[PDB]
Order: C-alpha cells, then structure tokens, then sequence
C-alpha cells in the first residue's frame, strides 16, 4: 500500500514526467540499430 | 522468510542507529554500537568517534560483497602462499 | 590510405571548435562583470552579449563544418 | 584610523578598526589598513565596521563619502548612519512592498529613478533586517 | 582449557608442512617451470 | 569496460526513484 | 579473538586476498574516512545532538 | 597493462543499495542519525526552492529525491571495489532524456507560446535571427546528451585514474620514496575525488535552471 | 611460515559457536575423553 | 590502416575540448569576481554564469562527440 | 598520398580560426564591459569592436584561405 | 601500426586537458581579487571557486576518459 | 615523399595563425575598456593599441613565413 | 615501431602539461592584481596562489604521468 | 623520409610561437588598460610593458629557433 | 624512422612553449595594471610577477628540456 503514499505527486508531477516513454523509444531504436550492426 | 529479513533489518537498525519512541530513543542514546564497534566478541573499530560504528558495519559488509563479485575477474601472483 | 587522410583530417580540423568555447565563456564572464557594475541586463548589454556568443558559435560551427566536409 | 561620523553623531575617530566594509555606489569594498588610497561613494546599505579586536560593528547608513588617503585616516561620512536595532523589519518589509506598488506611479524618468533608489534602500535595509 | 595451548603449539610445529614438504616441493617445481619456460622460448 | 547494452540498468533506476521519494516525502522539516 | 583476526586475516593475504590495486582505494579510502571520522565527525556528533536536537526542544 | 573492467553484475541489488541507508523514522525527535540527513535535506531544499518562487516548487520535493540518490549512489563508489551504477552509461541517459522532456513538456503545457518563445532573448540582431535561432535549437537538443555526459564520464574518469595510479604503486617495486609519493598523490586524488558532490550539485543544479527557464 | 596457525582458533571459534547453537549437547562424550587427556598430558 | 587512423582522429579530436574548459574557467572565475563587486549572485549575476556554462560547454562535447564518430 | 597529404593538411591547418573565435569573443565582451563602464555606445565604442572583429575574422578568413589552398 | 595509433593518439588526446588547466588557474586567480576586494572568504567566493574548479576538472578528466579508451 | 611532407607541414605551421587572432582581440578590447575608463582616445590610448595590434599580427605572419616557406 | 609511437606520445603529452604553465601564469597576475589593491601577503591571497599554483601543476603533473605511462 | 620528418616536425615546433603572440596581445592590452587608468605614461608602464614584450617575444623566437635547428 | 620519430616528437614537444609565452603576457600585464593601480610597485609587487614568470617559463623550459631529450 506504498502507491497511496504517492498517488498525489504521481499523476501532480507526471504529467510531463511520465515521459518516459520517449525514453523506452529512444532505448528500443538504439537496440535494434546495435542488433542490425551485432 | 522477507519477514526474517525484515525484523534481522529492524534488529540491526535499533542495535545501531535507532511516546514509544522513548525507549527507542534510549536505546540509541546507549549505543550499543558505540559500546562494542566490532561487536562483543571483539573490542571495537579503528575509528573511534561520531557514533558511526553501525555505517561502518554495514559499508564493510557491502564493501565486502562487491569483493566477493569481483574475485572472480581479479586473479592472484603466486600459487605459493604470499609472504 | 586516402580515406585515412579523409579521418586524420576530421579529426584535426574539428580542434578548431575550441576557440569558440573559450571566446563564449569569456564573453560571458565578461557579460557577469559588466553586469555587475551597471544593473542594465535588459538593454544592449545582454544583446551585444547575445552577438557575441552568436558569432563565437558561428565560427566554432563553421570549423565544423569544414571538418564534416573533410570527412565525407 | 577610521573617522566614521554622521551629521549628528560620532562613531570612530582615529579608531584602528584596520576593517571597515563599505556599501559603495559601484559596489562593495574591504579596507584592510592598507587599502590602494581612493575616494568611494556611499550606497545605501550598511557599514560593517571590524574592529581590530575581535568584535564588530554593524551600521545601516544612507549615501555619503569613504575617503581612505594613503595613509591609515579614513574618513567615512554617513548621512543617515544608525545601528539596525533602531530600524523596524515590519517596517521595512511594509515600506519595500509600497515603494515596489508605487515605482511605475511615477511616470517621469528621474522620479521613478528615485523611486527605483526607494526600493534599492529598502531591500538594503530589508537584507541588512 | 589446556587442549587450546596444545593444539596451537602443535599447529606452530606444523609449519613444516609448508616448509619441509611443501617448500622443497615447490622448488623442486620451479627447476621445472624454468625449464618449461626455456622450453617455450 | 564500455557501456553497451542498456536494457536493465535504465530500467531498476525508476523503480528506485519511486522508493526514493517515497522515502523523502515522509522527511519533514 | 584479536590473534584469531590477526590469523584469518594472514591467512586471507596468503591465499585469498590479492593485493592488486589494493593500494588505490582500499588503504585510501579507508585512510580518508578515518582522518574524517577521527577528526570532524566528533564535532558533527555535536552539530547533531547539541544543535537539531535543542532546537526543535527549545521551539 | 591491466585492463580497466566497468563490469555488469546483478545491477539491482547495488542499485537499490543506497535506499537503505538512510531510514525515515515516525517520531518527534530523529534518532540522531536520521536528524543530519533531515537538517541537510532542508538546507539543500531552501538554496533549490530559492531560485524557483512558483508554482514549480512541487518539482522540488522529487528533485531532493533525484539529488540525495545521485549522491548517495556516487559517493559509495569511493570505496574500494565498490561498482558505481553512475558509471554506466545506461542509467544516467534514462535520467537525462525523461527529465528534460519533462521540463520541455511542462513548458509548453502552460503559456506555451512563450515558451517557444523562449528562443527569442528579446530582440537581438534581425540579420543574424536564424542563425541565432539554430544555434539555441541545436543547443537545447544538446541539453540531455550534457547533462548524461557531464556526469557519467567524470564519474568512470575518477576510478579510472584512482586504478591507473593504485596500479602503478602496486608496479613500482623500485625505491620505496617514490612509492611514498605515489602513494600520497593517491590520498590527495581521493580527497578530491570526494567532490564528486559537487558533480551531484552542478547536474540538479543544471536541470533546476533548465526547469526554471521553462517553467 | 605457519599457515596452520588460524587453524586453531578457527576450531575453537567453531566449538564457541556449537555452544551457541544449543544442540552441542547431542555430541558424542568422545570429546570430552580426548579433551580430557590433552589436559592431563600439560599436567 | 582505417582503424589507426580512427585511433589517430579520435585522438586529435579529443584535444578540441581545451577551449572549453577555458571558458569554463574564464566564465566561472569573472562570475566570483562579479560576486565580489556586486552581492547580488542570487540574480542574473549567477544565472547567466550558469547560461553561458551551458553555451560554452558545447563545444568540448561536440569535439568529444566528433571524436567518438571517428573512433566508433 | 598527395591527396591524403592535401587531406591532414587542410585539417590541421583550418584549426587557426580557434584563434580567431577567441579573440572574437575578448573583443565582444570587452565591449560588453566597456558599455558597462560608460553609456557612449554609439560613439566609439562599437566602432572599436567593429574593427577588432573585423580584424580578428580576417585572421581567420587568411587561415580558411591557407587550408583551401592546401586542399587545392 | 596499430599500437602506434594508440599511442599517438593517446598522446594527442592528453594535450586537451592543458585548456582545463588553464581554466582552473583562471578562476583560482579570480578567487583572490574576489577576496581581495570583498573579505568573504568562507562565503559563495570560495563556494563558487571550488564549484568552478570542480567544474573545468570535470572537463578536463572527461576528456582524458577518452586518451584512456584509447589506450584500452 | 617530401612533397607529401609539404602539406602536412604546411598545415602544421597554421595554428600559429590562431595566437595572432586571439592577441589582436585581446588589445582591441582593452582598447575598448580603456576608451570606456579614458575618453582621450584618440591619443596615445589608440596609437599604443594599433603598436600592440600591429606586434601581435607581425608574430603571426611571421610564424605563417614557415608554412610559406616549408611550403616551397 | 612501437618505441617511435612511444617517442612521438611523449612528444605530444608533454605538450598539456605544459598548457597548465597559463594557468600558474593567470594566478600570479589575479595575485599581483589582488596584493596591488589589498597589500597584506600575510592574508589569504598568498594561500590562495599558492593553493591555485598547486592544483594548475597537478594537472599539469598528472598529464605527465599520462606521458609516463606512455613512455611505459 | 627523414626530410619528410624534418619537415613536419618543423612545422609542429611551429605553433608554440602562437602563444607568445596571444600574451604580447595581452600585455599591451594590459598596458592600454594601465595608462588609461593612471596618465603616467613613459614611467615604470611602459618600460615593464616594453621588457614583458621582449620576454615573450624572445620565448617565441626561441621556439622558432628550435623549429629551424629541426628543420636544417 | 627512429630519428624521425624524435624528429616529430620534438616538434611536437616545442609547443609547449606557447603555453610559456601566454603566462609571461598575463604576468607582465597584471603587474603593469597593478603598478597603475597603486606605486608600491617596487615592493612585494614586482617580486611576486618575478617569481610568476620564474615559475611559468620555468615550466616552458621544462617542457623545452623534454623536447631536447626526445630529440636527443
């Protein structure tokens, strides 16, 4: 029950912040690219 | 069994670095810790100061895990026992 | 041996890039003193300022450029 | 040498401070007994004068005059130099937020530069508070 | 109490292990590994 | 020795940024 | 027990301890963080116990 | 001729490592332990939530997270074999990117014509406006790739001259004072190598600024 | 050079901790015997 | 011959960071003396410190970045 | 291998505009700080700066045209 | 040819870190006007001192990161 | 083989061009300040920048006569 | 081959060590500049130089090691 | 080949002549710095600016020296 | 090839000099703003830019003693 400790500053400051999918984006291209070259 | 880790972590932290809390706060003013630093079977710890025996304790541990990782890359000199 | 020339060349040519980043950080630092002086940020100051570093990226980009030419 | 005197009062007089801190027009300045002899105007703000013993001195002062010759003899010359316990940090804050409201009422270039050295003088006096 | 005393003094005595058969074994070797070596070059 | 890969070192550091804040907002002044 | 430790840890530098790098971090570290502890670390105990301690009792 | 190994174990554990040395107790009074990290919390959150004065202050209580954990984890690394996870490349480029989209995103959440907006420092040269405009678009794109860089290479640079002199004491089996003297360069590296505080300061630091521009 | 001089202790710190677990008890009387004539021979 | 002369490029590339840490310096060291003039750092007198740290930077990590394309 | 000695030529020769982005950037903030100083801005002080960066560009141009011929 | 590569290469990468150099004793110089127009030694002078000198050995040993690879 | 050695040599010889620019930027700017401090510039101010200008760009085409003559 | 690699690195890190002598050179004239305004060589400013002297020969003193380990 | 050596090594000995030309940069800036502040002129100044001039011109001419014992 | 690798490593080794060169500028300058600033230039002032150079053109002639050994 740790989630309702920060379930406010989840969705306050992930609206932006929950961008990690850019991240996972980002990561996923760049595996395939080595993967292309391994 | 992570509850047997979970009160081994409790244990520890009231050992070294601990309303109800009164007692608690007792506890850590005693500082069992600062009594023995290398434990009771031993004296205690070079460093003599601060109340950091229980940090000191748990960075020798780590210390000592991430040695265990490493020995297997690191190799020795001589097969004969070093001097 | 010609494409190694082409990398050797990249590579030197790219050095002068450092001269804009030691004529941008002096301009401003020199933007910091100023300022410390006379409380005129919102003026020409920060615009020559501007200037300046434009101009030291400029060039530092150029160096760049004629280094990506080598290069291919 | 420190001569540090208002209008009305007397602070040092020959005083071998050998450290005085100086709210300059330009900026802030250190005099350390040694100082390159030159003639510095006051800003508001305040005066933290150190002593050659241990202890110090702190002075909120209007603008006004630091002379140091080349010689040790500064003559500092305050208009309005009191110590900060007579000051009010209320009053500060109050007359800071008033003269920040009323620094675009006045629309002449020159008044609302002195309404600009207002707000200066009283973030001074607030930082000093 | 007394078999501690005893048995760190035997474990003392028993350097030779290391010394008398172990040391001589070693070197014996290392004549070996030096030719080895030689061998090899 | 050179960073490749990257697949599961990106992924706990989230995970302990969670536990981080979690354990930060209970820190008060 | 300390001629115990003494003995394991001769026994370790014989056979399992390899002194390799060991002068980079492990004696320079360690020497770092007891001059620390040695040396401002009794007058941080202090800044803790005399200072966040009072104030928060005192208000 | 030892080759340097960053190598990769379990990540997780390490990784999770630094959590656990900092304990958070319910009660009135700390346990003298937790009470400097709390008293260090605040100093540092006052000199964060200086600058901001907004509405942006709620990113504050996550970029105290974000600064304690970068510290904790690269001031452990110090230790002998400890494997910073800051060295590794991975980590610190899932830190970098998800922030500052963060930042960006925040941005042009709110007032977001000014915030492309931003690009103009009011005014400046009409002759030079493109080239102006790429240079600072270009920068802002850099911003990410900085920020990981400025942290992970320092962080791998610090252990990879700590080993190349630790190795060359253990090397030098010649004349015991230059041994000394290595030795001693070793200890002064180390303390300096301790400021890679600092480096934790100058990266939230960085982001705080960046955040702050656009938000 | 004595590498054997761990050996002892590690054997009494492996008594010490038999008696801490609670089931050294359970031990044959064999030891006490040996233990017993080790004793007598410093005597 | 391709991978020396990557090596080589590589190397000469990485020497274009120089002037980074020059201005670096150079902004940093006029940001302490602009402090000094003017208690004031809070301001602008800090933030464009931190600005034209960020701008001058980027010259040393395009080059470090030319550099890794040539070696990789 | 003339063409690769054109090739490290023209790219250890184009790195004199480092210089050049330099001086660039002293003489920008050199104004910034003289601005600062004083309030005659469309006096002299610009022209001054007009002519060092004039000065210190072709400098650099002069190096640009040493590596072309280089390369050709 | 290979190991030449190295080692060249690694030799002109170490000569980057001289402008980090220069960068520390620039601002490590500016810390000793700053104290000596302002006597606020414990203060950001010196805060921001260390922050800068941190700052340019961060760009210094980040560059010789890359002399390092190379060598390995 | 030497007339591979030419380029490479003439290319060498460039980077002296950079410290002329980076001179010349440096006086005219002072150039500036001083201006900003004095307004007597058109006196013995303006004639010592033209001579410092004036030395420094003769040290760098004397260093480019190297490259002129390796060159041929 | 091998020694001439080694030859030719250590003829191009020996190169950053030197970079560091600006560096010293900076901190010396920040010390002049300071003891001009301020004369007490008791105070901090001697400390100060020296501190600066210390950390710009560091680095220039690790850069040689770099050669060192080039050499060996 | 040892021509070719010779030649290359010239022209690398070359560029440490660049730095003797940005400080007589520096030291007349100084100088029109220093006479803009104190009108004397034909004192102790320019003395010491003409003999840090010769200094460092001589420290560049030394390096150039050294290029042409290289060189012949 | 052995002579011409301590050919070119000389070479490069000599440009270590420019680092020389910039320092004895700043020192010379920064004691001519200082004797502008306050006349106790005779004083502890011009011993301490004396030491400034005896320190910077120190490390240019250590840096031109390893260029001299690697040629020899």
């Amino acid at each position: 029950f740790q989630f309702t400790g920060i379930k406010k500053y989840f969705n306050s400051y992930t609206l932006t912040g929950r961008m990690n999918c850019v991240l996972a984006t980002y990561g996923g291209i760049a595996l395939l690219v080595l993967y292309f070259k391994l | 069994a992570s509850v047997v880790p979970l009160k081994d972590r409790r244990l520890l932290e009231v050992k070294l670095g601990e309303i109800l809390m009164r007692d608690f706060t007792p506890s850590g003013i005693a500082g069992a810790f600062q009594r023995g630093y290398y434990r009771y079977y031993n004296k205690y710890v070079n460093v003599k100061k601060g109340s950091v025996a229980g940090l000191s304790m748990v960075l020798a541990a780590y210390v000592v895990f991430n040695y265990c990782r490493s020995y297997k890359e690191l190799k020795h000199e001589r097969l004969r026992k070093y001097h | 041996i010609d494409t190694a020339a082409k990398f050797i060349g990249a590579g030197a040519a790219t050095v002068g890039v450092a001269g804009s980043g030691a004529g941008i950080g002096t301009v401003f630092g020199s933007l910091i003193i100023g300022y410390a002086r006379n409380p005129s940020l919102k003026q020409q100051l920060f615009s020559y300022a501007i200037l300046g570093f434009a101009l030291s990226e400029a060039m530092g980009l150029f160096c760049l450029m004629v280094a990506f030419l080598i290069l291919f | 040498s420190f001569t540090f005197a208002s209008p009305t009062q007397v602070f040092f007089n020959g005083a071998n401070v050998r450290q005085v801190d100086v709210p300059t027009q330009t900026g802030a300045f250190g005099i350390l007994a040694s100082h390159v002899p030159t003639l510095q105007v006051l800003r508001p703000g305040l005066v933290v004068v150190h002593a050659e013993d241990g202890t110090t001195s702190k002075y909120f002062v209007s603008s006004g005059s630091v002379t140091v010759n080349a010689d040790s003899s500064v003559q500092l010359l305050a208009e309005e130099a009191v110590t900060l316990d007579m000051l009010d940090p209320g009053v500060a804050k109050a007359n800071l937020e008033k003269a920040q409201s009323e620094l675009l009422g006045a629309a002449d270039e020159a008044s609302r530069a002195e309404i600009q050295i207002r707000i200066e003088a009283n973030e001074a006096l607030v930082k000093a508070l | 109490v007394q078999v501690s005393p005893l048995i760190k003094l035997g474990r003392y005595s028993a350097l030779f292990l290391g010394v008398a058969y172990g040391a001589k074994r070693y070197n014996y070797l290392k004549p070996r590994a030096e030719e080895e070596r030689r061998i090899a070059a | 020795d050179t960073s490749t890969w990257f697949i599961t070192i990106t992924s706990m550091i989230m995970t302990l940024f969670i536990l981080f804040q979690l354990k930060i907002s209970n820190y008060s002044y | 027990l300390g001629t115990g430790l003494i003995l394991y840890l001769l026994s370790k530098e014989i056979y399992v301890i390899t002194a390799e790098t060991f002068s980079a971090i492990s004696t320079i570290g360690v020497l770092v963080y007891i001059v620390k502890k040695y040396g401002a670390s009794i007058g941080a105990f202090a800044d803790k116990l005399n200072e966040q301690k009072i104030a928060q009792l005192e208000e | 001729i030892a080759p340097t190994m960053m190598g990769l174990p379990i990540v997780t554990l390490i990784i999770m490592f630094p959590s656990l040395l900092f304990p958070t107790p319910k009660r009135l009074i700390n346990n003298r332990t937790i009470s400097i990290q709390q008293w260090l919390i605040q100093l540092t959150s006052k000199q964060m939530m200086a600058i901001h004065n907004q509405k942006g202050q709620t990113w504050s209580l996550m970029l105290m997270s974000l600064i304690m954990f970068i510290g904790s984890t690269n001031i452990l690394g110090l230790l002998p074999h400890s494997f910073t996870p800051t060295t590794q490349l991975s980590m610190n480029l899932g830190m970098a990117i998800p922030l500052w989209s963060a930042t960006v995103f925040t941005g042009f959440r709110y007032k977001t014509k000014t915030s492309l907006a931003h690009f103009l420092p009011q005014g400046t040269p009409a002759l030079l406006i493109p080239m102006l405009v790429i240079i600072e678009t270009i920068s802002l794109f850099i911003q990410p790739v900085a920020l990981a860089v400025r942290l992970t290479a320092n962080i791998t640079a610090g252990h990879l001259l700590i080993h190349l002199i630790g190795g060359a004491t253990l090397a030098l089996l010649n004349i015991n004072t230059m041994t000394a003297f290595i030795t001693f360069t070793i200890l002064i590296l180390l303390t300096i190598l301790e400021f890679a505080v600092a480096l934790i300061q100058a990266y939230v630091f960085t982001l705080l600024v960046s955040l702050y521009l656009h938000d | 050079t004595p590498a054997e001089i761990p050996t002892a202790i590690q054997s009494l710190k492996k008594i010490v901790n038999s008696a801490q677990t609670g089931s050294f008890k359970q031990l044959t009387v064999k030891e006490a015997l040996l233990n017993g004539l080790v004793a007598t021979e410093v005597l």
